[PDB]
This record gives structure tokens, sequence and C-alpha cells, in this order.
């Protein structure tokens, strides 16, 4: 359910980053936790930075994040979302 | 002692830009003249309390959260601490840690805003190795 990527589809990992992106929680050790989740979700070497401190040019909305995730992996050999 | 209620005091320092750049080096970054204007007088019943206000005034001011992103600055506005550059972070410590120069253990003081420091997890490790 959430072990993996291709645990999610798309649009149930969108939420998961509109989350992160609005600190939709209860307490910063929830937030931390999602965090945490989605770098090891990702695999992105980038990690927290994807969502924080975005590259020049890159889109840093949760649909911007979806899909710079969605890309990397696509480009190097990783597996994909659910559906 | 982090645990008694005390009121904040002390200047702090003129800030720029660059100031969470700071707190990756040497002591760290100081506490902001502008804060410190904003929280001096204030009473609080913990070092947390003091914490969560410090993150609050950040996302308020106008000079200081400018240059934090649009997520990091929904972070500072839950009083959350806002999260560093990967690299500065170690484990599950993600976030700016306020420092004590001289330590409470040493007698420093709790609540005097000239006595803290904002430091990176990896900066706040390596200051209190020897
Ligand atoms: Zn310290």
């Amino acid at each position: 359910l959430k072990h993996s990527i291709s645990d999610y589809t798309e649009a149930e990992f969108l939420q998961l980053v509109t989350t992160i992106c609005n600190a939709d929680t209860s307490s910063e050790e929830e937030l931390v936790k999602l965090v945490t989740h989605f770098e090891e979700m990702t695999e992105h070497p980038s990690g927290s930075a994807l969502i924080y401190y975005p590259k020049e040019g890159d889109d840093d909305s949760p649909s911007g994040i979806v899909n710079t995730v969605k890309q990397w992996r696509a480009a190097n050999g990783k597996s994909g979302f659910k559906q | 002692k982090r645990n008694k209620p005390g009121k904040a005091t002390g200047k702090g320092k003129p800030v720029g830009d660059k100031w969470l750049d700071d707190a990756g080096k040497d002591s760290g970054a100081p506490i902001p003249d502008r804060i410190a204007d904003k929280l001096r007088d204030k009473e609080f019943k913990s070092f947390d309390d003091f914490r969560k206000a410090v993150w609050e005034e950040v996302s308020k001011d106008p000079e200081l959260s400018k240059n934090l992103n649009p997520s990091n600055k929904s972070s500072v506005s839950k009083g959350y601490s806002p999260f560093t550059p990967k690299n500065q972070q170690v484990g599950g410590r993600k976030v700016y840690e306020l420092h004590h120069d001289k330590p409470i253990s040493q007698g420093g003081e709790v609540y005097d805003m000239d006595n803290i420091r904002v430091t990176t997890p990896k900066r706040h490790i390596d200051i209190h190795r020897g």
C-alpha cells in the first residue's frame, strides 16, 4: 500500500506530495516521517531537495515534483506507478 | 532548566539572505535582530515553546521568509523548523537546530538570544564533538 512507488497510483502519489508541500500534519515529527518516506520511495539522488531546494528550472509545485520523479524513474531503469 | 519558564532577552545581530547558509559554518548563525525585537520580554514555559515562536516569527518576516521556497514557507508557518540542504542532514535530523553557545550544563542562559545560534544537524554535531 505504501511500501514502494509501484504500490501508488500517480494520483495517490500526488496526494502524498501535496500533503508534504502544504505541511499538512499535526506535528513536525509527522512531516519528517512523510519526507523520509518520499525519499525512500522515489530513490532520487536529490532526496528532500526535490521538495525544498529545486534545481534552477524545475517546477516545485506538487504536480511539478511528481513529474520530475516520474521522468527520472522512467529514464533510469526504475519501475513506475501502479494502476 | 530547559523546561522552566523564562523571559527571552538579548539583541541578536543583523542578518542577510545568506542567514541560513551561515548555520552550516563556525558557531552557527545568530538570532536575527528583527526576531529578537519581537520575542524580547515574552515569557516561555519551555525552550521548545521558544523554538516554535522563533520559526513562527521567521514565517511572518518579509526579509527572512523570502529566502525559503513555498514548501519550507508552509513548514515555518506551522511553527516547524525548516528542512536544510540534504548534505547537512544526519539520519532523522533533517531540519535546523537551535544551539546554546555557552552550554546550559555550564550555566549558559537558556532564553538569552545572544547565547543562541541556528545550526544544521551536521554542524551541530560537529560543534559538540571533542
Ligand atoms: Zn548545541
